[PDB]
């Protein structure tokens, strides 16, 4: 019964208008159950090739996601990797994650989604996604999303040179095989490797590792970044998880970039959202979405 | 395969007369 093409058409109809799209509950449940199968059939550490486009946090800003595809090209015109945090804070987490899961189902080798720290029941129960599910559908539907999120991949490597994850590095990360050995479904624990990949931050005033101001995980300095790239023969860390004025921001002499794709985040910031294009030779460039004032 | 960066960045004005906050 699941009509993916129809679902996508309905979701995309609203372009040019914060109007809602009201799918059937059994349609949304279907998106979760089919996408969960695909997530589990693919590696937890994704190995990807350029060219592709990479986006950071969306946080339910559905019309801003549409604007990203409008300028980047709708799938499969371009390959996409998203770095997590699809839900919470914004007004339309449901439309947002539904469109992303529909595209994952339609183009599973051209379209990729990583886990953010908000794709976690203990977080998105509180920061809006649960409230949105309960209001528009019911609790059962929220529990179905949780079951799906628990199977999302955690990291990706593009052409063996760009390591991507939502949060950042971990003092525990010595071998990529460690990520590969993480079994799914899993919740995000309160500490340890998986926690750090979704929660850690770079910090220019830290030498080595430090306690993170969020109260979760760690901060890491520029030389941690350098040693990591050299040890694993990588060129770049690409991550999200922090709002940044221009939508992208370099760290440690461009050995790390932060991407953030929710313009005017929450309405509480004046930030642009950005997307990073990686062309076939790994030349990276940025497109910026900027709310009028 | 070597990561490089383009100097030019492309900007677009988008809707600022829009609701982006949600209840929680
Ligand atoms: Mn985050």
């Amino acid at each position: 019964m699941l009509n993916i093409d129809s679902i996508i058409q309905r979701l995309l109809e609203v372009r040019g208008s914060g109007k809602n799209v009201q799918l059937q509950e059994n349609e949304i449940r279907g998106l979760c159950l089919k996408s969960r199968e695909i997530f589990l059939s693919q590696p937890i550490l994704l190995e990807l090739e350029a060219p592709l486009k990479i986006c950071g946090d969306i946080h339910g800003q559905y019309y801003d996601l549409l604007r990203l595809f409008e300028y980047g090209g709708f799938p499969p015109e371009s390959n996409y990797l998203f770095l997590g945090d699809y839900v919470d804070r914004g007004k339309q987490s449901l439309e947002t994650i539904c469109l992303l899961l529909a595209y994952k189902i339609k183009y599973p080798e051209n379209f990729f989604l990583l886990r953010g720290n908000h794709e976690c029941a203990s977080i998105n129960r509180i920061y809006g996604f649960y409230d949105e599910c309960k209001r528009r559908y019911n609790i059962k539907l929220w529990k179905t999303f949780t079951d799906c999120f628990n199977c999302l991949p955690i990291a990706a490597i593009v052409d063996e040179k760009i390591f991507c994850c939502h949060g950042g590095l971990s003092p525990d990360l010595q071998s990529m095989e460690q990520i590969r050995r993480i079994m799914r479904p899993t919740d995000v624990p309160d500490q340890g490797l998986l926690c750090d990949l979704l929660w850690s931050d770079p910090d220019k005033d830290v030498l080595g590792w430090g306690e993170n101001d969020r109260g979760v995980s760690f901060t890491f300095g520029a030389e941690v970044v350098a040693k990591f790239l050299h040890k694993h023969d990588l060129d770049l860390i690409c991550r999200a998880h922090q709002v940044v004025e221009d939508g992208y921001e370099f760290f440690a002499k461009r050995q790390l970039v932060t991407l953030f794709s929710a313009p005017n985040y929450c309405g509480e910031f004046d930030n642009a959202g950005a997307m990073m294009s990686v062309d076939e030779t790994l030349m990276c460039s940025f497109q910026i979405l900027k709310p009028a004032e | 395969k070597k990561v490089t960066f383009l100097e030019e960045v492309t900007e677009y004005y988008i809707s600022g007369d829009e609701d982006r906050k949600g209840p929680w």
